[PDB]
DNA sequence: AAGGTAGGGGAGGAT
DNA sequence: ATCCTCCCCTAC
């Protein structure tokens, strides 16, 4: 758990050792662009842009990658809602609970589950939109996406068209599944069963599965 | 939704047990595999285009040396001389050791399903074929026992062995003496090869056979009658001892020749040939020895007789007569025989009546020209004589005039029978 | 009140509507909104028993339903095909409904709309106003399309508006990346409904020094800071990036009829939209005519899969999600589907499309003057070149030298262009507009005003090439012609293949003939044999060959045999000769030839010996009428082609009649396609069986024919091999040729539907006269019913290599001996896209030399073999050591896709690694270049162990390294085999390989 | 949403 | 050797 200094707010980044190989580039890339983004209000607050770098990688097996760290009613990391009110987190709990048999629960958060590291491609967006800063982060996102992938066996991305060419973005091969975001129109996420497929493929290839029901709050 | 979970769960269910799947279940499996792959771009399991039915998991090498038996309860069943078949529920019967198509009657297929509807714990039924008589030998089940299955089989028309139950209360050294005692305790009149016993709690069958290796001199080969133009070969040694033969192929594959010594296993009751080690020489020698008028039809021999109306009535199950007109009068009265005549073509009806094998008979037909008038045969000749190199084809042609006589007669029966 | 239909499109909201865009005689644009329904076809007893009442229902007549499943029988007791007749209803429901016994569920809802209301997609109408309610400014709603569009009027012409656009993006070393690289230039060609054409380019002033910006203004440029002060009549405007993108927004949101780009659906529009979103809060918004839906510009990817056992993906396209009636049209996808090139880059397409032969008018120290007109080339090529010259910058000479244009003068009919080039000692050269020799990366490194102005000139040219290609391929004409015949909206004409485009005319036929085709069984695919191909009898002929070809043989076979799923009487099979003869003796009496046709096919199952398919020709079926429809259209466009004058008109009409050729033949493919609704195994196999007999009949009667004093003798009696007729079958026929002629005919080759008949003559003028008279006698006496042939050409100096490989000099059937022949190649290495240019140049030289010296004939000892081989070895060794040839001569082309079995295929690996390590991404429908490259230190070897390990994918920026060389071992071996395979020697040819490559050849 | 066979040449492999 | 399989593209 080291840290580096940068030229703009939050002026410091704290990271787990497993992220050392990219920190040498993150400081340069962020210092050249922060002067533009940090003039206005952002969601999340800039103080949490790099909060996801505290997560260890050597003890992970699956990475679930979203599009952005949910600006509206966000916490700084993807797939969290402090009051379990967001459509995305509720629909994830609904699908898993129906398969598992969970009836009485008060919340859900993928950051609780062991073995999985929540992630999002774009490090920020505007409030009310998605993929609004793709021109801003793309180069940084590619660095972090290939780095996190090298530490997991199965990469689960949301967005049939968003991660269509992810195989070209990644350096090392990874078991790649691209599913529906759990908030899409026409109820297309309701038929998505990627979570179960992930554990089955891990078992077949003798890897530790993800305890997806671990993320429920009781 | 539930539609996708159904497809995935059915795929997992079939995957875990693909060794009890027929063509329909396999097609469903492979369809679900293709569905999963195209839908998710990656699938855990792949298509299957193999796994034949086998029962080898339930048996082992036959023990022919003395050994000790410590456990108590056993059931002993005989294993008869003859070919072994396996029957599956709702399916046809297959000959064990080679996947083929063997003639099976309707009575046995019905009786098999009737006992297999009793419970769903039975994997297969084991049958033995001895001189065109069927005996059921085994029915391995995870829930039933080899007692009530046989009792029901008997009520449905099938033959069953004499059930014996034995409990061992000591440390016994199994030897030929006890083999003979328990073999004769069955009080069965059919030749047997071995005895198979099972321990309560296991599905595995163990088999014992005490025999001596020897050589014997063959004096002659002859065929015995067991049915209507059906003859079975046997081998007679210089001493007059009859050596049992499973079928025609048995002697050909064992390279048996007359007036020479062959390898044979000697048992306390009879001598048996075994298959473990040209064909043109051996089959010709057998035919010449048993008689020039015999030819091979599948697993047996038949004669080249001048069968006419009297034998047609026996195959049609109608009154025996020499009047052609009666071949329609009675048929219109008995509904159980008209169905055969109208359902089958004239070619097959007259082919059956003279006991011609399908494969060789058609080969003759397709190498010879026919002249027909009003769909009745008036002349024929051979255009390709190479088909005559097989002794069966030349012999069949020698008596083809009898085929034409019956063929033409049945044609006119069909024209008036409708 | 009087409108011409331009487009149809739908909304994507909760309430789906179908919109028509049309324009009135005076130029005004009107939209009409139609309710959208789901259409179901049910029988009377189903209709009256539907528990949920339908929204609306009308009777659609009394129709016959035919079960078209096929079964084999072993005797002649064939029962009647199951058919029912009943009153039926057509019901429409705004929402999807599940109906247990609905039929005709394989047609589009838009097809039901067009057909039920009698509306053609591109018709011109005079509308009844009482059925139109005004809902917005220029928008009406129509509840009763059946009576509103009842009146149709003759076609009239209307103005249309176009926007052609291109951009140029900054980069330093590699392909541009949106996250770093600014936009440099944006160019438009703006054409209004008045016909006024405006050309302008915008320059990003942020990359210039303030002193340079003032210099630009002084030179005549305009400088603007906002959007309200923009003027589109100025050729150069300098502004910041924010203005550049806001102008792009303003133009793209206008209601153009067409917005036309080249590969702009993946790059141009994507870059503009993505960069705008970050810099400011504006987005590009499309709105429906009635303002009930609004969508942001988003690019969606459509993936096209194959239909093989491991289908995979074989192509991909990108589409704009606009809902305002504008057609966003991408030349890249259009051309890629239509034409065949080594590559589909803009420079490659232009190089081939825009060219002419020019004469050298004057010469100079560094400049040559080229003059072109209709007197030096085919009519219209000099005019097309002159048109493009207006904006072009470089002209390529003989497809190799890139020359700068110094002066241009556009003449009344032709052009005069002055190029900066070395003196070329000849009088005639080929000019085309191809690749530029500029280096954009260096131009950005030194970016300044003079460069900015030159780049503006380049950018407006690229935008104008989109307009020049738009007209060149006749896209407007093809679009309307397709929509009318396929009953498809104009926006969907070039997106579907046979399975869907034939549904329009098919539905019309089924409703007109009162037929529905249904199935009750499971389809199973069986193989069958195809057409006949003959083996060439001789390698070199040294004689004129007369080629006669059946005119659309397939459609005539189905009409002749009345082949369709519902006309099959049955399939009779046998297992033995005795039953076969009995069935034949009854067959000739149960189904007399005068009404029935019997086709003797190859066995279907391995346990059968004979199969006969019986077809009833007394009532014409559905497929023959579908085939007649396509035949009528093709003939009409062929007739118009004969009346075309300019090269542009000829190309457009030739392309359209070819398209109808393909769709007519694909009707068979659908009949043989296991997943088709028209699948018929018996019919497809019977068609090819009749075809084989038809070719053998014509080939047999010509092989051995002799032309005598005044009579032609055919080799065989002219007996109809299908049925007995009343034709005079005597093989002696009267001709109109002079007594001087005495010739014998021999058949030397034949392929699928043509016969190659050799005549013992050297002249062409005699060959043409005889061939024309010979066709007359064949069509009148040899052939029957609707089977006709045409004389194609005389092939002079024809050389055969295999059953699919030959070369010759073509003399057209209307060209006399004084004409210039066309050199044509079929199946040879000179036409392939996967060999090289090094191979092609040499094989042409050696094959020509071989033909000339072998045709004359010397053969003192072994002259022909040794002369060719000795020169070949010298050139191959010289090239290896010299290594002077450009890499562009050793490049191969290959298609990328995912249609593979096992996942470790080297082809997928090679591309995947390229995509990961390069900003350039190869997509699943694109073609890329590759070469065999090995380290420069590797000597010439003889034992080749690995080949695929030398493949590398090369981009435009690829430069062969100083530590690399071309892997000549693989390039030379392939060329050597092609040359040696033309020689008749063995002993010396084997030695050649043993010393040069260390291997023994195979002599075929 | 998806047309059909005949055929040649080349690269790698399992003998 | 020595044939077999797979693929790519072309002619119909
Ligand atoms: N794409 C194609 C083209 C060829 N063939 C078949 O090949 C036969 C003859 O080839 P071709 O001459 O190219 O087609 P035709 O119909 O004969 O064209 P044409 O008008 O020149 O006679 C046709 O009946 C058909 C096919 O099935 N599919
Ligand atoms: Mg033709
Ligand atoms: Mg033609
Ligand atoms: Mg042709």
């Amino acid at each position: 758990m080291n840290s580096v200094t940068i030229s703009h707010a939050p002026y410091t980044i704290t990271y787990h050792d497993d992220w050392e190989p990219v920190m040498s580039q993150l400081v340069e890339f962020y210092n050249e662009v922060a002067s533009w983004l940090l003039r206005d209000e952002t969601s999340p607050i800039p103080d949490k842009f790099f909060i996801q770098l505290k997560q260890p990688l050597r003890n992970k097996r699956v990475c679930v990658c979203g599009i952005d760290p949910y600006p509206k009613d966000g916490t700084g990391v993807p797939f969290e809602s402090p009051n379990f009110t967001k459509k995305s987190i509720k629909e994830i709990a609904s699908s898993i609970s129906r398969l598992t048999g969970v009836i009485d629960y008060k919340g859900y958060n993928l950051n609780i589950i062991d073995g999985v590291i929540p992630w999002n491609y774009y490090l920020s967006c505007k409030l009310g939109e998605t993929k609004s800063h793709a021109i801003y982060w793309d180069k940084i996102s590619k660095l972090l996406l290939q780095h996190i992938t090298k530490h997991v066996s199965v990469l689960y991305c949301l967005g049939k068209t968003d991660f269509s060419n992810i195989r070209a973005k990644l350096e090392s091969p990874v078991t790649t599944i691209v599913g529906y975001h759990p908030a899409a129109r026409d109820h297309q996420f309701e038929k998505d069963r990627s979570f179960e497929i992930i554990n089955v493929l891990l078992e077949l290839d003798n890897k530790t599965p993800i305890n997806w029901a671990q993320g429920f709050i009781y | 939704s539930s539609a996708d979970l159904t497809n995935l769960k059915e795929l997992l269910s079939l995957y875990k047990s693909l060794r009890f799947s027929d063509s329909v279940a396999i097609e469903k499996y492979n369809s679900l595999v293709e569905w999963g792959t195209s839908t998710y771009w990656k699938i855990g399991v792949q298509k299957v285009t193999n796994v034949e039915t086998s029962i080898s998991d339930y048996y082992d090498e036959v023990k022919n040396k003395p050994f000790n038996i410590d456990p108590g309860y056993y059931i002993f069943l005989p294993v008869y001389f003859g070919s072994v078949f396996i029957y599956s529920k709702g399916k046809n019967m297959v000959e064990l050791g080679s996947g083929n198509s063997f003639q099976i009657p309707d009575e046995i297929r019905s009786a098999c399903n009737k006992v297999l509807d009793s419970d769903n714990g039975i994997d297969f039924l084991r049958f033995v074929l001895l001189n065109n008589r069927w005996i059921m030998e085994d029915a391995i089940s995870k829930y039933q026992s080899p007692v009530n299955i046989f009792k029901l089989a008997s009520e449905y028309g099938l033959n069953i062995p004499n059930y014996l139950e034995i409990e061992i209360e000591e440390d016994t050294l199994f030897d030929d003496e006890l083999y003979s005692i328990m073999e004769r305790s069955f009080d069965d009149t059919f030749p047997k090869i071995s005895i198979s016993y099972i321990k309560l709690g296991e599905l595995k069958r163990q088999v014992v056979d005490f025999f001596k290796f020897s050589f014997m001199y063959i004096e002659s080969i002859k065929v015995d009658r067991i049915g209507d133009n059906i003859f079975i070969p046997s081998v007679i040694t210089k001493s007059g001892k009859k050596i049992l033969v499973k079928d025609v192929d048995h002697l050909i594959r064992s390279k048996v020749r007359e007036h020479t010594f062959v390898k044979v296993k000697k048992k306390n009751t009879f001598s048996i040939l075994y298959d473990y080690d040209t064909r043109g020489e051996v089959i010709k020698r057998i035919i010449d020895t048993i008689g020039r008028d015999y030819y091979v039809n599948g697993k047996y021999f038949s004669k080249v007789g001048i069968a006419g109306l009297k034998q047609l009535t026996n195959k049609l199950d109608i009154n025996e007569c020499a009047t052609v007109d009666e071949l329609v009068d009675e048929i219109n009265k008995s509904g159980t025989v008209k169905r055969k005549i109208k359902n089958q073509s004239v070619f097959d009806l007259s082919r059956e009546c003279l006991g011609y094998p399908e494969a060789d008979f058609i080969t003759l037909v397709n190498n010879m020209r026919f002249k027909i008038e009003n769909c009745k045969v008036v002349n024929f000749n051979i255009e390709n004589t190479n088909c005559l190199n097989n002794p069966s084809i030349e012999t069949i042609y020698g008596n083809f005039n009898q085929f034409v006589s019956i063929f033409n007669t049945v044609t006119d029966v069909k024209k008036r029978l409708f | 009140m009087d409108v011409r239909c331009i487009n149809w499109f739908e909304s994507h909201g909760e309430n789906r509507f179908l919109y028509l865009k049309s324009r009135c005689r005076n130029g005004e644009t009107v939209f009409i909104r139609f309710p959208h329904y789901f259409y179901y076809v049910v029988t009377d007893e189903i209709y009256q028993s539907l528990s949920p009442p339908p929204f609306n229902a009308r009777p659609m007549g009394k129709m016959r339903t035919i079960d078209i499943d096929e079964t084999i029988s072993y005797n002649l007791d064939i029962k009647d095909r199951k058919c029912s007749v009943a009153d039926m209803w057509l019901i429409e429901e705004p929402k999807k409904r599940s109906i247990q016994n609905a039929t005709m569920d394989e047609f589009f809802n838009i097809s039901w709309f067009y057909i039920s209301n009698g509306i053609s997609p591109d018709g011109c109408y005079s509308l009844d106003e009482q059925y139109l309610t005004k809902i917005n400014n220029g928008c009406y709603h129509c509840d009763d399309p059946r009576n509103c569009f009842a009146k149709e009027i003759p076609r009239f012409d209307i103005p249309r508006s176009y926007l052609f656009l291109a951009i140029a993006c900054h980069f330093d070393k590699k392909f541009p990346s949106v996250f770093i690289n600014p936009i440099s230039h944006t160019s438009y060609c703006y054409i209004d409904l008045s016909g006024k054409r405006l050309l302008f380019t915008l320059i990003n002033e942020e990359m210039l020094t303030e002193q340079e910006i003032q210099e630009a203004v002084d030179r005549g440029c305009l400088r603007i800071q906002s959007l309200m002060e923009m003027d589109y009549e100025r050729e150069l405007v300098l502004c910041s990036e924010i203005v550049l993108l806001r102008i792009a927004k303003q133009l793209l949101e206008l209601t153009f009829d067409y917005v036309v780009t080249f590969n702009g659906h993946n790059f141009d529009l994507r870059y503009i939209t993505n960069r705008l979103e970050l810099l400011t809060g504006e987005k590009i918004i499309f709105r429906s005519p009635d303002k009930k839906e609004a969508v942001h510009l988003c690019i969606y990817e459509r993936n096209q899969s194959s239909h093989k056992g491991v289908c995979g993906m074989a192509n991909t396209t990108f589409h704009v999600n606009n809902n305002n009636g504008t057609i966003f049209f991408d030349l890249y996808s259009f051309i890629q589907k239509s034409e065949k090139l080594d590559s589909y880059k803009l420079d490659s397409i232009s190089k081939n499309a825009f060219s002419c032969m020019g004469k050298v008018l004057n010469r100079g120290v560094r400049e040559m003057t080229f003059i072109g007109d209709d007197t030096t080339d085919a009519k219209g090529k000099a005019d097309t070149f002159a048109k493009v010259l207006t904006t072009g910058n470089y002209v390529t000479v003989d497809e190799d030298i890139i020359c700068k244009v110094i002066r241009k003068d556009i003449l009344e009919n032709g052009f005069k262009v002055v190029l900066s080039c070395p003196t070329l000692p000849n009088d005639i050269y080929k000019l085309s507009f191809g690749k530029d020799d500029i280096d954009l990366a260096q131009m950005y490194k030194d970016y300044n005003l003079n460069i900015a102005l030159d780049m503006a000139r380049y950018c407006i040219h690229d935008a104008c090439l989109c307009q020049y290609l738009w007209e060149y391929y006749g896209v407007e004409t093809k679009t309307d012609a397709g929509a009318a015949t396929y009953v498809l909206p104009q926006s969907m004409v070039f997106e579907y293949r046979a399975s869907t485009i034939i549904k329009g005319p098919l539905l019309k036929l089924l409703l007109e003939t009162k037929t529905i085709l249904v199935r009750s069984e499971t389809k199973q695919k069986f193989p069958y044999e195809g057409g006949k191909v003959f083996a060439p009898k001789q390698k070199m002929f040294s004689n004129n060959v007369l080629i006669f070809d059946y005119n659309s043989l397939y459609p005539n076979v189905c009409i002749f045999g009345n082949l369709s799923p519902e006309t099959l009487v049955g399939v009779v099979v046998s297992t033995n000769r005795l039953e076969e003869e009995i069935n034949n003796q009854l067959l000739l009496q149960k189904y007399p030839p005068p009404r029935y046709i019997t086709v003797h096919c190859e066995p279907r199952l391995p346990n059968l010996i004979s199969e006969i398919a019986i077809f009833d020709r007394s009532i014409e079926g559905t497929i023959p009428r579908l085939l007649r429809t396509f035949l009528a259209e093709r003939a009409r466009y062929k007739k118009m082609l004969k009346q075309a004058t300019s090269s542009t008109e000829k190309a457009i009409y030739d392309s359209m009649q070819y398209t109808y050729k393909i769709v007519a033949n694909s009707v068979y493919g659908l009949m043989g396609f296991r997943n088709s609704a028209l699948y018929s195994y018996a019919s497809a196999k019977s068609c090819t069986s009749i075809g084989r007999r038809m070719i053998l009949y014509l080939e047999s009667v010509l092989n051995g024919a002799e032309l005598s004093n005044g009579m032609l003798r055919f080799a065989n009696t002219l007996s109809n091999p299908f049925y007995m007729d009343d034709r005079d079958i005597n093989p002696i026929v009267k001709t109109s040729l002079p007594i001087d002629y005495r010739f014998r005919f021999r058949s030397v080759y034949g392929d699928t539907d043509s016969v190659f008949t050799e005549i013992d003559s050297q002249d062409v003028d005699k060959s043409i006269e005889i061939a024309k008279e010979l066709e007359r006698l064949i069509n009148s006496r040899v052939l029957f019913n609707n089977f006709k042939i045409e004389f194609e050409a005389v092939y002079k100096n024809l050389i055969m290599q295999s059953k699919k490989k030959y070369t010759t000099m073509k003399y057209s059937a209307s060209s006399n001996s004084k004409s210039v022949p066309e050199r044509i190649n079929k199946g040879t290495s000179e036409t392939r896209r996967d060999v090289s240019k090094f191979h092609k140049n040499m094989i042409k030289t050696y094959k020509t030399r071989l033909s000339e010296m072998l045709s004359e004939g010397r053969m003192n000892s072994n002259q022909v073999c040794i002369d060719i081989l000795r020169s070949l070895e010298t050139d191959l060794r010289s090239e290896f050591d010299s290594r002077s040839s450009p890499l562009e001569l050793f490049m191969l082309s290959r298609m990328h896709h995912s249609n593979y079995k096992s996942a470790d295929n080297p082809n997928m690996y090679l591309v995947t690694e390229y995509n990961k390590n390069n900003p350039e991404t190869i997509e699943l429908g694109e073609r890329y270049y590759f070469a065999y490259i090995c380290p420069a230190n590797v000597p010439w070897t003889k034992k080749l162990v690995n080949i695929k390990t030398y493949e590398t994918i090369i981009d435009r920026s690829f430069k062969l390294g100083s530590n690399q060389r071309i892997f000549y071992e693989v390039y030379f071996k392939r060329l050597t085999s092609e040359i040696v395979n033309l020689l008749d020697n063995k002993v010396l040819c084997i030695s050649f390989f043993q010393r040069m490559f260390g291997s023994r050849p195979t002599f075929y």
